[PDB]
Order: structure tokens, then C-alpha cells, then sequence
């Protein structure tokens, strides 16, 4: 994932 | 490619004019654009590159 | 956070600094805030400009075309067994005006197709459910002459096969312009007339027009063979510019559009009557 | 320090220098100074021609007269400069050309004269035409050269269907293109208000959807000058003062050399 | 490849930071939905295009 | 078994590297979609099939 | 290594390329390549115009025919190039101009053809005239442009005192200037001997008593082509083959810009 | 996962  | 006899000699001008002016009717006008003066001899063939000269990125 | 600047508490002033006076001749808009000319309190400002971002302003599906196509017996006179549409945002006024607040643009496009149909005549039996083919024909490709000629084989052209009653069809298209941005306005010509020309038709172009076909056409047909009874169908195309970027702002269109160019013809009087000293 | 001012400027390009003692600061369109095509934005692969001082200098166009009846004037670039010295030659000998511009509009009068000129620099200034016929304005008419074009207080439709004039009919309050003049201020501009200033100075970047293009086929910028407030003096109901437009090409470069373009302007 | 971001919560239930999840199913970026998280900028290039930008408490013409 | 790759982003929103996720649901590789990430090659086998390939600034015939 | 030769050359300047399979090496006049005016040799203080690729490229002049009766041909530089594209424009828009040149003379025939052309590059090629009248050759006559001039086997004095022709009368064995042709070899030169070579290539520096000068008033170099040995073929007593001259300006720079010089050539 |  890429939690921004 | 020159497919003449070996004893035959000659010099030819091949050219490219980027768009926008009158299409060349004389060597005189043609000379002013991109051109190669081809000399006939042992190397039978001559290449002229038409360089990408354009306003738009893709034609 | 994207909230706007908080209002600052500002008190009385007796000074040589005069924010209220300026000179518009310079070309600049005077950057004043209420605290520059009146006494203000402190306001912790929570409002935001989220809904006026370029993406938000254009993030909506707009009707750009109604393509009418018929399914009926192939007679021998001009019919609508298939139809073609030049892709443009200009056959409609609403989206055209929004995009035209800007000179140049860049975006991907979402096309959504709503397809409705109905019976023409009182009765000749009924119709089994129809499947529609929407073929994109890029400039250069063979255009259809007949509703079922070889062009519809679509071996390289993109086609959508829509089934009536299904959820409205949808596709996305990339930024396909020949330039680094779509020109909403082109002060120029595709050809220059030269002194050495034979007729003067040779160098004649439409003012402000760029390429002849520009983006190509959508060809629409009903793939179904005809029933005894005729069915008329309409394809409504909704386009949405997504992942948008725009350059050079322009004044909004103030009078009604007269075709693809900036031309005006009538109703050149947009402004109402109102007395100078009447609130 | 010393005594420097917003009002007093000197502009020097090539062998040309302009002085102004009454300016109202100067505008750089869109905050962008003119620059050359960078390798990472380049498109024609051929080594460009950069004529520098011979073309990037101040060419003064023919003066126009501002009177009580004047509705407005307009010019297109590069078209206005097509016959200006070596710039013109370079423009017509090459398929492609890009150039930025310093625009200096001049109009002096007296402490007792009155009036205000709106000076606008418009990207892609597409103008409206003559007729029922859409997009029909002819090349020769769309391009007045140095002479420029004029504005009108109202739309007179070119009626002679048999032999159409094929001209623009630019109505002043519609900025000649179907929008309202008051909103033209969103374009890079200055105002010459006679009580305040002699001139306007607008620096223009190359603006286009492409890094370079055909200067003969397409105009990038339009200069529109309109009387926001009419000329007036003492009681003399027929006052007339000159407006002089001077323009310099900046960071000019050309690609695609061949024989010269000779457009038919008749 | 899941993408996680915070929603800007307008009306709040009687129940803090709330999230939403995004996954791109297509290879072509054109096919993607809009992020709508967009950066704002200075009006300056439009509101103050001056060579010598002057400060508001000083005379515009000097 | 999720597969994650970078999209080549053409037009960019006013919002960097963007990804997409792929999962194969079927045992037979035939059932799979196309990766479209493909390697290119030399025209040489076609443009220069010579026993003694010569350099362009030299005479083709010597 | 590989297979490189004295006889096979490629010359590329701007968008122009010349190939030759039968050259006889090439000459650099006085051992000096063309170069720009250095600051420590500079004289006009104004920033120069350097048009580069638009002017420094191969302009081909009109072809001449070599026959059994041909006595010789001559050209002057810059004059021969005065109407050649952007070079000509730059030349006439500026009081001052300097330029070097690559000269390429072309004449092919066959293994069975015979003859030899002497190709000479002469600094300050002052020619002799028509008359009893000394130093009387008119400007229009001293300057043939692209067309060039011709040589004669003997001196015919222009007799009509009443309306003098005011032309040059260049006698071939006197190099048209009172000296003997055989000694012309002290000038930078090549020979096109048909059994040996198709062409001549001479690179010329700017040669003058000054770093820069008026190109319209003064020619720096003269190109003289003479049949050292007459054209001959098999038994055909009326053989004729073409000679084509192609010239490129090199390191061209210009000073003193103003309105264009329009010389009266009638 | 296999992130490529
Ligand atoms: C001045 C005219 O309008 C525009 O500037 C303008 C209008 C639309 C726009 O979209 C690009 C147009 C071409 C697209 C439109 C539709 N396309 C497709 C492709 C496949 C299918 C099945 N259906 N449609 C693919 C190509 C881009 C620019
Ligand atoms: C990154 O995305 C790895 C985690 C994936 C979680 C499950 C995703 C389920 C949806 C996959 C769609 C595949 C589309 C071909
Ligand atoms: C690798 O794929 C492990 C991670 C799986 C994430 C959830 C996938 C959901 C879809 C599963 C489809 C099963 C098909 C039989």
C-alpha cells in the first residue's frame, strides 16, 4: 500500500 | 541508386524544402533548402536525410 | 489544509502609508484586505476553495451530442441505418463556454453514452433487443458507405458494442493532441496564399481552422437486422475532461455563438437597463 | 537611492534606445520573460538561426491619430513586423520561427488634455467577421501588416453576397470577438491615462501550444488599443493627438531554411 | 498497490480522522479516476505582472 | 499474489509515480490479459544482414 | 584505416552537404582557416551580427559551359553571392561585413575526355579595362554578380569615345591584369585535370588590409578559372561539358546596421 | 505481492  | 554503366559519370543535386514557400521549380530555388550534391562513382548510391523539421510534435 | 487566510485584528491608523490609494495604469490589481481600510477583528478562517479547482470546475459529464440512428428495412432512398459525428465539444454551448474561459488545455477524456429507443408507428409486431456499434474512425481510416459494409469489421479502429438496457457505456481517451496542448483558439490559417499560385483558391483556408478532420468521427449503427416494425434510437454522448490543466485565461462568451469560430451575428446586447443611481 | 523612479525608464535593445520620463511601471506578461527553446522542449532537429541584434531591436510602426471619434486600433504579431528589416527576411526564409516581444506604446499630450487608452496583449486574438458566412475572413484581410486594423461601434453585416468583402467586423464593446471589453483586463495590459502617463511597456513571452510554429500561418499575440475614456481638450471639439507603437522582437530563433515565402497580399 | 488517504470530514456523526481507499485497475493512466487533491497557486502572474512589483503601503507611482 | 506496476503517466492532474494492480484469476496462462510492457530490438537482422558489417563513415565497397 | 581517401570527401555546412568521389586533396589558402575578428583586432565598437547556419552554407551559382573555344571565366567575392538568400540581405543591410569562403568547383567528364582547368583564388583581383581611359571601368561592369565575367584571347580597345562601354577587357595570358598567367600559380589554387579529378576545393580566409570592410564597395577575393589545356573528346570537334561553381560563406559577421543598400545595377 |  501507499498511504498518503 | 545509379544503375548506369561504370563508364558513365555525373553530378546530381537532391533536395528537401520544409513547407511554407513556393515548391521549387529550379535548381536555384532548391539549392536554398536542405540538400546533398551526389557525385557518381564507385559508391553507387547516395543518401539524403530529411531531418524532422515540424511545428507540431506529430504529423 | 486548504483553508483561506485568517482575518487579522487591525486597529486605528494615522500614517504616511496609504494602501487605499493606487494607480491601475500599471496593470496591477491592488492587493487589499479589509484590515487595510477598516478596523477588523480576528477571524479564524475555515472556508476553502476546494470546489473551484480546475478539476472540480470541469468534473461533470456534459451533453455534447445527440446521434440519431434508425433500425428498419433497407429501402433505396436516403436513410439513417447508420450515422456519423465529428468529435467536438462545439455542437453544444454549455461545456464550450466553460472550456473557453481558457486559451489552451490538456486533459484525458471520459465519454459516457446514454442510449434510448422507441417505436415509430402504431404497430407492425415488435422488436427483439438491440445491440449498437459505436466505431471510432480516426482521420485517414476508411469511412462507412453502408450500414453493413467491410469498414464495420473494425480490425484496428476501436469499437464499442452496447446492449440496449445495459448500464450506459463508458470509455476513457488519452491526451491525443498534435501539439503540447489543445488550442481552444487559433489566430491563423492552415494555408498561406502565395504570389506564384495559379488560382487563388489553392491557398484559401478557413480562418481559425486547423486540420480538416481534426479528431475524426464516431460511426454509429444498430448491429441488428431489421424487424418488420421500425425502431428509432438516439445516442446521447456525455463528455467529461479529466486530469485537466489549463493556460491563459479569457473573458467569458457574452453574446450567442455563431458556429465553430468566434463570430457573432445577433443578440449583441447582453446588458439590461438600470439607472446609474438606482440600487 | 540617488533619485531612481517607476516613471523614468530606459530600454535598450540592439542599436536602439527608448527613453521615457512618464511611465506607469512596466508589465511582464504572465510573469514570464522571453527565453529560447530549451533542448528538453525542442522539436525541429536542425540547428537554429539566431539573428540576435540584427532582428532583436526596436522597429517603430506608422503612427496613428487619436481623435474624438476614434473607436480603437488593433495589430497582430508577428504580422505587424513582417516587413521590418532583417526580422521580416528571417521570418519569410524559414518554415518556422519563434519570438518574444517588447511592446512600447507612446501617446503624449498636456496637463490640460484628457482621456484614457486601454492597451491589451491578447494570446490567440481571434477576431469576428463580415458575414453570415462563418470563419470566412480572408488571409489578406486577417493580416493588415504594419498598418493594423480598426474597431467599430456596431456590427454592419457585409451584405454583398455576390462579391463578399471577407473582412473582420470587430465591434469595440465586444472586443471584436463576442466577449465584453471590461473583462479584457484579464489579459496582460496597461492603461495610458493622459493625466498619469505618456506610455505603456509590455514585455511578451512566446505563447503557443507548441515550442515553435509557422509565423506566416499563425499570429501568436494581438495588440488591442481602445479608448476607455474618450480624448478631450479644453473646448476644442475636434482635438487630435498621435499614438505611436514601437515593437522589438526578443530571443528570436528560426528553423527550417529554404527559399523565401512570398504571400499574395492583393 | 492500495492507495490510502484522509477524507476532509464535513458533517460528523455522533461516533477523529477518516480514510478512503483507492486501487487503479487499468494500465493506461487515462483510465484513472480524478484524485481531486489539487494544489493552489499565486494569482500574481495575473494580478501583479510588474517588472518592479511594489508593496501596497507605498505609492503605486513614484 | 497481487502484481504491482507503474503507469507511464501522459496527462497529469494538478495534484509523481502512479501504480496499477493486476491479479490473475485463472490457472491457464492463455486466460491472462496482455502485460503490454514489451521489449524492443535491433533492426540489424533486417537492415544490416552483412557477413562483414561495415561502419557508416567508411566506403560501403572497399 | 578502414578505406579513407584523398579523393573521397564530404563537406557539410548548414543544411548543405557536398560529396565528391574524385578530388585531388583540398587547399587551405595561405595555411589559414577562416576565423572571427578577435577583440584585440576589433575596430567597429558595436555588437556584431553573426547569422551562422542561415548564411554560412552552400550556394550554387548558375552553371557555365566549357567548350573548345572557351577562353576562361572569372568571379569576384562577395559580389557573386550578393543575391544569395540571407547572405545577400545581411550584406546589404550592414555598412560592414567580413566573411571567409569554401569554394567548390565542379567539372566531370569521362575516361576518354581530355583537358585541364586552372582554378585560382586571387586576393584583390584588380582587372584591366576597355579604354585609353585609365581606371574607368564602371561599378555595374566591375560587378557581374552570380553571372561572372569572361576572358579574351586578345585586347580589343573600346573604341567608341562618344559613348564608352566602361567594361573590363581581361586578356587570358595576362591574367586579365598585365602579368603572365604561368605565374598565377603563386596564388592559392588547384587544377582540375579531367583524367585525374572531378573537382577543386579551396578554403579561403578573409584577406584584407583591415579586419572588416564595406562588402558593397570592395571585393576581397577573385576566382579565376582558365583552360590550361583545352577541352577535347574522341574526334567530336564541338564537345561541351558543364562547369558548376558552388560557394559557402564561412565565419560571417556584420557591423553597422541601418536601412538597406540598393545599388543601381543598370 | 510482486511489485515490478
Ligand atoms: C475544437 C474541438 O474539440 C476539442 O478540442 C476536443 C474535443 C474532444 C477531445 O477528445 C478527443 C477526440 C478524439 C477521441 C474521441 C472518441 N474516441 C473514441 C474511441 C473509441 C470509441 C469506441 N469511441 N470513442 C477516441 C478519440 C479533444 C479535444
Ligand atoms: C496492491 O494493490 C496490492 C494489494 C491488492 C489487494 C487486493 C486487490 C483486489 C482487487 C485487484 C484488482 C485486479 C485487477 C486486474
Ligand atoms: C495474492 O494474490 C494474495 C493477495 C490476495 C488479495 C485478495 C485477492 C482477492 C481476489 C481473489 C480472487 C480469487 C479467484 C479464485
Amino acid at each position: 500500500i501507499s498511504e498518503v | 541508386l545509379f544503375c548506369g554503366s561504370m563508364m558513365a559519370t555525373g553530378k546530381i543535386l537532391v533536395a528537401y524544402a520544409p513547407p511554407g514557400a513556393q515548391p521549387p521549380t529550379s535548381r536555384k530555388e532548391a539549392m536554398l533548402g536542405t540538400h546533398v550534391i551526389w557525385d557518381l562513382g564507385l559508391q553507387s548510391s547516395c543518401t539524403m536525410v530529411v531531418p524532422w523539421i515540424s511545428n507540431v510534435t506529430y504529423r | 489544509q486548504d483553508s483561506l487566510p485568517d482575518t487579522k485584528a487591525s486597529g486605528p491608523a494615522h500614517s504616511k502609508e496609504v494602501p487605499a490609494l493606487t494607480a491601475v495604469e500599471t496593470g496591477a490589481t491592488n492587493p487589499l484586505a479589509p484590515s487595510d481600510t477598516v478596523q477588523t477583528r480576528h477571524v479564524v478562517q475555515r472556508r476553502s476553495r476546494s470546489e473551484s479547482t480546475i478539476e472540480s470546475f470541469f468534473a461533470r459529464g456534459a451533453c455534447v451530442a445527440i446521434i440519431e440512428v434508425d433500425n428498419e428495412q433497407p429501402t433505396t432512398r436516403a436513410q439513417k441505418l447508420f450515422a456519423m459525428w465529428r468529435i467536438t465539444y462545439k455542437d453544444t454551448v454549455q461545456l464550450r463556454r466553460k472550456l473557453e474561459l481558457f486559451t489552451y488545455s490538456r486533459f484525458d477524456m471520459e465519454l459516457t453514452f446514454v442510449v434510448t429507443a422507441n417505436f415509430t408507428n402504431a404497430n407492425n409486431g415488435h422488436a427483439l433487443n438491440q445491440v449498437y456499434q459505436i466505431m471510432y474512425i480516426p482521420p485517414g481510416a476508411p469511412t462507412p458507405k453502408s450500414w453493413d459494409d467491410y469498414t464495420w469489421q473494425t480490425s484496428s479502429n476501436p469499437s464499442i458494442f452496447y446492449t440496449y438496457g445495459a448500464a450506459p457505456a463508458r470509455i476513457s481517451v488519452p491526451y491525443v493532441g498534435l501539439a503540447n496542448a489543445y488550442s481552444h483558439f487559433y489566430d491563423g490559417f492552415a494555408k498561406v496564399p502565395l504570389k506564384t499560385d495559379a488560382n487563388d483558391q489553392i491557398g484559401d483556408s478557413l480562418y481559425s481552422a486547423m486540420t480538416v478532420d481534426d479528431f475524426g468521427v464516431l460511426a454509429v449503427r444498430v448491429v441488428n437486422d431489421h424487424n418488420p416494425t421500425k425502431v428509432t434510437s438516439k445516442v446521447r454522448i456525455y463528455m467529461k475532461p479529466k486530469h485537466v490543466r489549463v493556460w491563459c485565461p479569457r473573458p467569458p462568451r457574452a453574446v450567442p455563438y455563431y458556429g465553430p469560430g468566434v463570430d457573432y451575428r445577433n443578440n449583441l446586447d447582453p446588458l439590461s437597463e438600470k439607472g446609474l443611481t438606482t440600487y | 537611492a540617488c533619485g531612481y523612479s517607476d516613471r523614468v525608464l530606459q530600454l535598450t535593445l540592439g542599436n536602439s534606445t527608448i527613453t521615457t520620463q512618464e511611465a506607469a511601471n512596466s508589465v511582464v506578461a504572465y510573469g514570464r520573460w522571453p527565453e529560447f527553446i530549451r533542448d528538453d522542449e525542442a522539436n525541429p532537429v536542425d540547428q537554429p538561426t539566431e539573428p540576435d541584434v540584427a532582428t532583436c531591436r526596436f522597429y517603430t510602426l506608422d503612427t496613428v491619430m487619436w481623435g474624438k471619434e476614434s473607436k480603437g486600433w488593433w495589430w497582430k504579431l508577428p504580422d505587424a513586423l513582417r516587413d521590418m528589416g532583417l526580422f521580416g527576411q528571417n521570418m519569410y526564409y524559414h518554415y518556422l520561427g519563434r519570438s518574444g516581444y517588447t511592446v512600447h506604446v507612446q501617446c503624449n499630450a498636456s496637463k490640460f488634455h484628457q482621456g484614457a487608452l486601454g492597451v491589451f496583449a491578447i494570446p490567440e486574438y481571434c477576431l469576428a467577421g463580415d458575414s453570415d458566412k462563418q470563419r470566412y475572413t480572408s488571409y489578406a484581410n486577417a493580416n493588415p501588416g504594419e498598418r493594423g486594423g480598426k474597431f467599430y461601434s456596431q456590427f454592419n453585416k457585409d451584405n454583398a453576397v455576390t462579391s463578399p468583402k471577407r473582412e473582420f467586423c470587430p465591434v469595440d464593446y465586444l472586443l471584436g470577438c463576442g466577449v465584453l471589453l471590461g473583462n479584457a483586463f484579464v489579459y496582460p495590459h496597461q492603461i495610458i491615462n493622459l493625466r498619469t502617463n505618456n506610455s505603456a511597456t509590455i514585455v511578451l513571452p512566446y505563447v503557443n501550444a507548441l515550442a515553435i510554429d509557422s509565423m506566416v500561418k499563425h499570429n501568436n499575440w494581438g495588440i488591442a488599443i481602445l479608448p476607455l475614456s474618450p480624448l478631450d481638450f479644453a473646448q476644442d471639439s475636434s482635438v487630435e493627438i498621435p499614438i505611436t507603437v514601437t515593437i522589438a522582437p526578443m530571443c528570436s530563433e528560426f528553423n527550417g531554411l529554404r527559399n523565401v515565402t512570398a504571400p499574395k497580399f492583393q | 498497490g492500495a492507495q490510502v488517504s484522509s477524507q476532509k470530514v464535513g458533517a460528523h456523526e455522533n461516533s477523529s480522522t477518516i480514510n478512503y481507499t483507492t486501487i487503479n485497475y487499468y494500465k493506461d493512466s487515462a483510465s484513472n479516476a480524478a484524485s481531486k487533491q489539487d494544489y493552489s497557486q499565486d494569482p500574481s502572474k495575473f494580478t501583479e505582472p510588474l517588472k518592479d512589483v511594489l508593496i501596497k503601503t507605498a505609492p503605486a507611482l513614484n
